[PDB]
DNA sequence: CATATTCTGCTGAACAAAG
RNA sequence: CCUAAGAGUAC
DNA sequence: CTTTGTTCAGCAGGTACTCTTATTCAATATG
């Protein structure tokens, strides 16, 4: 049924803003405070309130709807809830970004060290991308040690102008796992920085220098940066034996609890700094789990933890795996086969294969009878129709429905039908190294179970017959459908960007019987003239006079191969030693349409530039050079099958 | 131009930008030996004044950022004395046509 | 108060609907839509000016769907009642909270805390109304009264006015 | 939008229709044409919405133009009836 | 190198 | 890697080809505005030969007998000879093509004469000379003024950039100069009317199909080169002293500062 | 079947937009969401049979949009949120190109 | 010289095994490297490394670090480019998405 | 710009904080800037009169207040359709707190205003509340305070008063 | 007797040292 | 149902 | 106001597709 109608407005998103949650922002959107880290209640049959699976926070069954939207599970978003975290702490992916801001900020006033005054400081804040302008803060204000509360005058360096530091000493901070040690000058003492002095140093940066740092005043502060407030996401993100991600948001519960019992009833600074870590380290590892030295926060089953940063990194991430490559319905794979009798532009769909994959095919006046046919026929014979979708989003089964009787079509309703022949469809080879590797064709349904595709168009796909799967994309609109068969068209992908020359040519079986079939010995009796001459579609059905008229009339090759070329073509090609006078018959001479002279081989009717396929298509079009595709193929074919050809043994024997 | 035989100390690199408009460019006569706008991989570079900038940037409707970048350190960019913000117009010996030209704004 | 401001509405028409009287479509159905509607943006919109010729624009097929979405731009009477604004209207019902006056389209409840102790309820009266030690209020009488607050409600919207000021009140 | 749309006396593009707007036209007509818009022209007794499409676009009575967005934002409004469709 | 066969360096 | 760092490089609607930014990468597609399909090797004439073959291919003069024309290649073969505007004529278009010859020198060192060019002129001389049945014997009904006016305008009629404005301008007759150059050389009045014979009306069908198909060439607008280049350098590569092949490939896109084989060429 | 990336690239090469957007939207996952155009977060509580949109903390109820995204897409930009970063989405240009 | 030294280097590797690729593939390809005033590699490190859009960035190579340093930076994306709308799931600005199709009410009427 | 959600102070006519879209000056359909301007009681009636008369002609091609609200009412009825009850009571608002009765007078009042050199909104409400003296206007509308002088106000509103009919 | 927890590739960036 | 491992097919 | 000369720094490995098989922390401890 989809998504029922909204009255919201339908826009396109434009523009993509990055930042970070404030953590009152977080207070404000969240609808619950997750506090215990039981999913369930003592029942073990219900979400237990406050718990990691609030019911606020989305439905985790489907009987169920959602309690604050009131919406199923097909509808429902999920709404975010927040953990009140007992003491602030690093965020994984901004502690060395961190370590950077404390760098270039004074850990006592919390003010920009190096202020304007400084001669690299005109130079560095006139940068205008945020991150060369942090970049050149930071590789200039690292090596500053003290706050410097009084600074040469800028206009000459006689008299000291007194700006608002305090000329406090900077710590050389570096990072322990998860946690900054700062060491002061030995008037070197050693501490860790709490990350509560650090928020405090955060908040007191002026708007100033935190958005000469990259920093923006409403959508990412660098106080920001210290996780003070955990989005708990709905169980839309980790559906359910929970997912890895609910036992670490447990986890941190536990951790979070432990700390605030430890606080609250009095503890050792030890035990206290014990918990903090711990916290920390749940944290982080809930983000990134793969933090380089520290060893990784196993799962209760002894395998690492699938952490948010590992959901979406990787081919099969989020963004790799499952947004710029999805795996899409209306497709089908199996394998191919050769077949010298479909058009070039033409792929072989097997029956049960055209019954499975289906258009919606929009009803109208203009075809309410054959798509009212193809309803009566049902989905279980070909052709015929699998769905009837309502004007009201509803979906009528065509099985299961012959007992209501008879379905009157309406027009706006859509017929969910069987793909028939002419269908425009995207036909693919994998890898799929270019764009002629993935071409649209027209569906012929036959009755066999394999993919049928002419023997020219293999080359392009890179594609045999030796167990060689393909894929068929079915679209399922109009535009999609037009826009497929007037760009990506295999007529229209015969000359190729790649190297400005043809990609299809004549190959295989073909070629071999086109160099035997066009040699000045090859003569052709009347009977099997007529049926050659028939082979070709596009006959315009007048026999030529033949090359020998006594005392048998004989039929050459060349003459009865030009009858496939279109009039009005005009080659010459001039092979090694070639005159205008053949005596080896080499090279090459089209005149209106009628080989002159020359040997057809791969120079002529192959894959190259200057070639009969390319002045072909250069001179009646795509669609005349698949027509030629065809007519060489049928007819160099036909002789072949009556002529015979080999290979064996006494053929490597000198 | 300042033109030295080996190098310049640091301490006198510092001093090197004066009052403007002034403007101090020090070469080496090592790296002056050969005349790189001879090489035929170079091609023909002419400095636009701020009238053909201008009208450069009005008739493609460019930002000064779209335009292709040269570097304020190329050695081209040396020879003709490109400052930040002037825009070299390029002549090219193109092979799919006679002649291209590009554009290339100074960084 | 009364202005007129200029307002755009996006409009989605269907493939079935391009006729030569696309224009017409269009017309009439940014009518029965904005005409006499309340938001909290713009107040109250009243009426459409320039009717003659209403800004349509071209039009753009929104992709995969091939509907329509007009932007059409247009010029709008509005009445939105602003706070500490002086306004005439016409008293329609008293209560014990207060009593509601007709301003334009909408209805301004004046509370019992806002008017001078002489000024009482009396439901002895029928209809029932305000009576004072030198002049009374009932209903269908004309009445200044100062709007101070202005609460957003549904398809409509309920300003809190006064008459305790100098000058306010019956004429 | 009136400072972006450039004024059809000194349009710069191609006046020849490119093969992607010739493919969005006849995508979209053909889609019109199946959720039952009005047709423009005469029909011989074809039934494929695209090929209906096709038709109209060979007689130019296709009511639609494109904007062609240039890459500063503004844009050109070219008609169908007015572009050239050479191939 | 890369990664793989970061840079160098970094 | 190839795809994703070329997938946002689009011809827009300027002919200028830009990535997702907006930035500039070619003010002009290919360097010639040509899509890459409609793009056959074709011969320049002018390039190639000896100065003597040269003049004898080209050089016409109706004041002298070293280079003048036989009378019956064209209906006023005994009226042109005296003439004064018409020697004019000749002697523009001979310096025109000179200069071409001069150019063309210049931009192929190794002066290849078979290159990539949009239209193929060949072609359609062949199927002019056939569709009218030129009989190789009556003389031309052409004139020379018509076919020097007629190369003239359709050089003016192949547009690549439609702007008004000389930036504009400039850049149309540098996108559009050698394809100008092959059809001067092909076009040219000796050729016309000695090596192929060309009518009135089949000498217009010609400049009617060569302006045709050069306005068909055009790169078409939203093309999507950045991703066409990426397949088309990535897919030979597949099929694959001094390192080459895939590894050599590996060593230029990563732009690594030590490579296996550094060498140097000294002329 | 797997419409991985580089089948996507040729159809970009193609230069079938359309095509590829019903390949990856309606053909895979299309999904309905609400936004708001304060805060271009997905947090909009949207009961439809009610019919009402409501964005807690911007306080509106009559400035919401909605969005034909893939679930894989909300499902990122929820993963996002749950990461500490803000992916809102804006419907309308705030700088000029 | 620098981009004309890359071409001929990327056409010596071409043609090496007797291939031909056009000219223009590879010289959109050395004009893309050679864009920013220095050989831009393609990579991570490279081209990955550009003002060109967070979304469009991560797709390639470190997703998640350039998402967190987008996020820091309150980097706004305008969704030009095509990796951006592929992951919204909209018609990308490309081909026949380049340009916007609207209706002439008065051809409309013209007609009839 | 995006601002996420922005604090804003409550709207007050005595400090005269309209809004961001109730600024003095406004971009029109044109794309130029004019003056925001209010109508008076008298004024946006007879806008809204000739609006209505111009939507009666175009469908039609393609004073004492009782008969004003005859005319009126049936001129809503045979113009428009339903759903106008917020229109009705509006119009007969209008009516009923008429101070003005056709173009001349209005006009004469509006460039009189114009002349004063004053604030659109301030001058609206002159127009619109029909007060005796200074001082009480001056108390009836706080931002007129410390504007204009006192005689200046006093004589105005005389010839406002004057102007007064029926 | 049943649930809970204990191979393959480098250049820099940084640290100590000093006349 | 998830995860991991292995084997294999076409390039 | 410039000089070398050791020691630590950070990962990725092509696109699809088919099948099978094992496995979900052991057990001591307390209610
Ligand atoms: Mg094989
Ligand atoms: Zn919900
Ligand atoms: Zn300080
Ligand atoms: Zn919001």
């Amino acid at each position: 049924v989809g998504q029922q109608y909204s009255s919201a407005p339908l826009r396109t998103v434009k523009e993509v803003q990055f930042g970070l949650f404030s953590p009152e922002e977080v207070r404000a959107i969240s609808v619950a405070k997750i506090r215990f880290p039981e999913t369930m209640d003592e029942t073990q049959t219900r979400a237990k309130i406050g718990g990691l699976n609030d019911p606020r926070l989305g439905s985790i069954d489907r009987n169920l709807k959602c309690q604050t939207c009131q919406e199923g599970m097909n509808e429902c978003p999920g709404h975010f809830g927040h953990i009140d975290l007992a003491k602030p702490v690093f965020h994984v992916g901004f502690i060395a970004k961190i370590k950077k801001v404390c760098e270039c900020v004074c850990m006592h006033c919390g003010k920009l060290l190096l202020d304007e005054h400084n001669e690299l400081m005109r130079q560095a804040l006139a940068i205008k991308d945020s991150k060369k302008r942090f970049a050149a803060i930071w590789t200039l204000c690292k090596t500053k040690m003290v706050c410097e509360t009084d600074v040469p005058s800028e206009d000459d360096p006689t008299q000291l102008v007194s700006r608002g530091g305090c000329g406090n000493t900077q710590p050389t901070i570096r990072k322990d796992g998860l946690k900054l040690v700062g060491s002061w000058k030995k008037d070197p003492e050693l501490r860790v920085l709490s990350t509560e002095e650090i928020l405090n140093i955060f908040k007191h940066i002026s708007v100033k220098d935190f958005t000469s740092l990259g920093f923006n005043e409403v959508f990412s502060r660098p106080e920001w940066m210290i996780l003070t407030c955990l989005p708990v996401p709905p169980p839309p993100v980790r559906p359910s034996g929970e997912d890895d991600l609910t036992f670490k948001l447990a986890d941190i519960l536990k951790a979070n609890i432990s700390l605030e019992t430890l606080e609250h009833n009095g503890a050792p600074h030890h035990a206290i700094e014990e918990a903090e870590s711990l916290l920390q380290f749940h944290v982080a590892t809930y983000m990134d789990n793969d933090i380089a030295g520290q060893p990784q926060a196993l799962q209760k089953s002894g395998r690492p933890v699938k952490s948010i940063r590992a959901r979406l990194k990787g081919k099969e991430g989020r963004i790799r795996g499952n947004l710029m490559g999805k795996r899409v319905d209306f497709s089908a794979r199996t394998v191919i086969s050769g077949d010298p009798n479909l058009e070039l532009d033409q792929v072989g769909v097997p029956k049960s294969i055209a019954k499975t994959l289906t258009y919606p095919e929009v009803v109208t006046p203009y075809n309410i009878d054959r798509l009212t046919q193809l309803v009566r026929n049902g989905p279980n014979e070909h052709p015929g129709a699998k769905y009837v979708i309502r004007d009201s989003g509803d979906r009528i089964d065509l099985r299961y429905s012959k007992r209501a009787g008879d379905i009157q079509l309406q027009y706006g309703w859509k017929v969910e039908r069987h793909i028939m022949d002419n269908d425009p469809v995207l036909f693919n080879r994998q890898p799929s190294l270019h764009k002629m590797s993935m071409m649209a064709h027209r569906v012929k349904v036959i009755p066999y179970s394999t993919f049928r595709l002419n023997l020219s168009v293999t080359s392009p796909y890179n594609a045999d017959f030796d167990g060689d799967e393909m894929n068929l994309h079915v679209p399922q609109s109009e535009e999609t459908r037009a826009e497929l068969s007037q760009l990506c068209a295999v007529p229209l992908q015969i000359v190729s960007p790649q190297s400005n020359k043809p990609c299809m040519g004549i190959v295989q079986d073909t070629l071999c019987g086109i160099r035997k079939l066009t040699l000045r010995d090859t003569f052709i009796e009347l009977d099997q003239v007529l049926n050659m001459l028939y082979w070709v579609p596009d006959w315009d059905g007048v026999i030529p006079t033949p090359a020998i008229i006594k005392p048998k009339p004989l039929w050459s090759g060349k003459q009865i191969l030009s009858v496939a070329i279109p009039n009005g073509i005009h080659l010459q090609r001039f092979d090694e030693g070639t005159t205008l006078l053949s005596p080896k018959d080499n090279g090459m001479l089209i005149i209106d349409g009628q080989i002159i002279f020359g040997v057809v081989e791969k120079k002529t009717v192959g894959s190259s530039n200057g070639g009969l396929i390319h002045v072909v298509t250069r001179e009646k079009g795509p669609q005349v050079c698949a027509k030629l595709f065809g007519n060489i193929q049928k007819v160099v074919n036909f002789w072949l099958l009556h002529n015979g050809f080999s290979t064996g043994i006494g053929d490597t024997i000198a | 131009i300042f033109v030295y035989q080996n190098n310049i100390t640091p301490s006198a690199m510092k001093l090197v930008p004066s009052i403007p408009p002034a403007t101090i460019e020090t070469f080496n006569e090592a790296a002056l030996v050969v005349n790189i706008t001879h090489h035929e991989l170079v091609p023909k570079h002419i400095r636009l004044s701020s009238d053909e900038k201008r009208e450069l940037l009005k008739r493609y409707r460019l930002k000064e950022s779209q335009l292709p970048r040269i570097q304020r350190a190329d050695p081209v960019a040396l020879y003709l004395g490109l400052k930040r913000g002037e825009v070299v117009k390029i002549i090219r010996k193109s092979e799919t046509s006679g002649r291209y030209a590009s554009y290339r704004i100074c960084m | 108060m009364f202005f007129i401001k200029d307002l755009s509405l996006n409009i989605t028409l269907h493939p079935s609907f391009f006729g030569p009287r696309m224009k017409q479509y269009l017309k009439t159905k940014l009518l029965e839509e904005v005409e006499g509607s309340c938001t909290g943006k713009f107040g109250y919109i009243l009426c459409v000016l320039d009717y003659d010729n209403i800004d349509i624009q071209r039009g753009r097929i929104l992709p995969t769907d091939g509907s329509a979405e007009f932007n059409v731009k247009y010029r709008a009477v509005v009445f939105k009642p602003f706070k500490g604004e002086v306004v005439d209207g016409t008293v329609v019902s008293c209560s014990q909270h207060g009593f509601e006056v007709q301003v334009g389209p909408m209805k301004v409840f004046v509370t019992k805390h806002l008017m001078p102790q002489d000024l009482t309820f009396n439901a002895g009266s029928n209809p029932p109304s305000y009576q004072s030690s030198e002049d009374v209020i009932t209903i269908k009488s004309r009445i200044r009264v100062k709007i101070e607050g202005c609460i957003s409600q549904v398809s409509s919207i309920h300003a809190i006015g006064s008459i305790k000021e100098d000058y306010l009140g019956a004429i | 939008l009136k400072e972006k749309a450039i004024p059809k006396d000194q349009r710069a593009t191609t006046p020849y229709m490119t093969k992607y707007e010739r493919a969005r036209i006849l995508g979209t007509r053909a889609l019109q044409i199946s959720m039952n818009a009005p047709v423009f022209v005469d029909l011989e007794g074809e039934t494929d919405p695209l090929r209906i499409a096709m038709k109209e676009l060979a007689e130019k009575k296709i009511p639609l133009v494109i904007r062609r967005y240039l890459p500063d934002g503004s844009f050109e409004d070219w008609s169908v009836e007015e572009l050239i469709v050479d191939l | 190198t890369x990664p793989g066969v970061t840079x160098p360096g970094v | 890697r190839l795809v994703k760092a070329l997938e946002d490089i689009m011809v827009h609607y300027d002919n200028t080809t830009r990535n997702s930014l907006g930035n500039v990468i070619q003010f002009i597609y290919g360097e010639d505005g040509m899509d890459a399909a409609h793009i056959e090797k074709q011969s320049l004439d002018t390039i190639g030969g000896s100065d003597a073959a040269f003049e004898k291919r080209y050089r016409v003069d109706l004041l002298n007998t070293d280079h003048t024309l036989d009378p019956s290649l064209l209906e006023s073969g005994s009226e042109i000879l005296g003439d004064l505007k018409l020697q004019v004529l000749l002697d523009e278009e001979y310096k025109q093509l000179v200069k071409d010859r001069k150019f063309l020198r210049e931009v192929f060192v190794d002066g290849e004469a078979n290159w990539p060019l949009p239209v193929n002129i060949r072609r359609i001389i062949q199927n002019a000379q056939q569709t009218f049945h030129i009989d190789h014997t009556k003389p031309s009904d052409l004139t020379i003024k018509d076919i020097v006016l007629g190369v003239k305008d359709l050089q003016e009629n192949l547009l690549v950039l439609r702007g008004k404005n000389e930036i504009i301008q400039n850049a149309q007759r540098d996108a559009v100069t050698l394809f100008c150059c092959l059809l001067r050389s092909r076009l040219a009045t000796r050729r016309v009317l000695q090596e192929y014979r060309l009518t009135k009306q089949a000498f217009d069908w010609v400049l009617s199909n060569i302006e045709a198909q050069f306005l068909r060439s055009v790169v078409h607008p939203g093309e999507m080169v950045g991703v066409l280049a990426a397949q088309s350098i990535g897919e030979p590569a597949t099929q694959m002293k001094v390192t080459s092949g895939v590894p050599r490939l590996k060593e230029i896109l990563n732009v690594a500062k030590n490579m296996k084989t550094p060498s140097l060429t000294v002329y | 079947l797997r419409f991985g990336e580089m089948e996507r690239d040729c159809m970009i090469a193609h230069g079938a937009a359309s095509f590829l957007k019903e390949r990856l939207m309606e053909a895979s996952d299309a999904f309905r969401v609400h936004i708001c155009g304060i805060c271009g977060l997905m947090t909009v509580i949207a009961k439809l049979n009610h019919n009402q949109f409501e964005c807690k903390g911007c306080d509106n109820k009559i400035d919401i949009y909605q969005i034909h995204i893939p679930y894989a897409a909300k499902l990122l930009f929820q993963e996002l949120m749950a990461m500490n970063i803000t992916p809102r989405l804006y419907t309308d240009r705030s700088r000029d190109f | 010289a620098g981009r004309a030294a890359l071409y001929k280097e990327v056409y010596n590797v071409i043609a090496s095994d007797g291939s031909y690729v056009n000219y223009r593939h590879m010289a959109l390809l050395v004009d893309v490297m050679t864009t920013q005033g220095g050989l831009t590699s393609v990579t991570r490190h490279g081209f990955n490394r550009s003002n060109t859009g967070a979304l469009m960035r991560c797709s390639f190579e470190e997703t998640v670090e350039i998402l967190f340093e987008a996020g820091a930076s309150a980097e706004l994306d305008d969704c030009r480019g095509v990796s951006e709308n592929v992951i919204l799931g909209q018609m990308a600005p490309i081909g026949t998405g380049a340009f916007d199709v609207m209706i002439d009410e008065e051809s409309l009427v013209k007609y009839m | 710009r995006r601002r996420l959600k922005k604090v804003e102070e409550e709207e007050n006519a005595a400090t005269l904080q309209l809004g961001q879209e109730f600024q003095l000056k406004q971009i029109n359909h044109q794309g130029e800037e004019e003056e925001l301007i209010a109508l008076n009681l008298s004024e946006a009636r007879l806008v809204i009169k000739e609006a209505l008369v111009e939507r009666r002609r175009a469908f039609k091609r393609s004073e004492t207040r009782e008969k004003e609200l005859e005319s009126i009412d049936v001129l809503l009825e045979q113009t428009t359709g339903g759903n106008n009850k917020d229109l009705k009571n509006t119009m007969q608002y209008l009516t009923n707190f008429s101070r003005f009765r056709d173009q001349e007078t209005v006009g004469a009042v509006i460039q009189l205003l114009k002349s004063t050199g004053l604030h659109p909104f301030e001058v609206a409400q002159l127009g619109s509340l029909a007060c005796d003296t200074a001082d009480e206007a001056k108390t009836l509308i706080p931002s007129l305070n410390n504007k204009i002088s006192d005689d200046e106000l006093e004589r105005i509103l005389k010839e406002l008063s004057n102007l007064e009919t029926l």
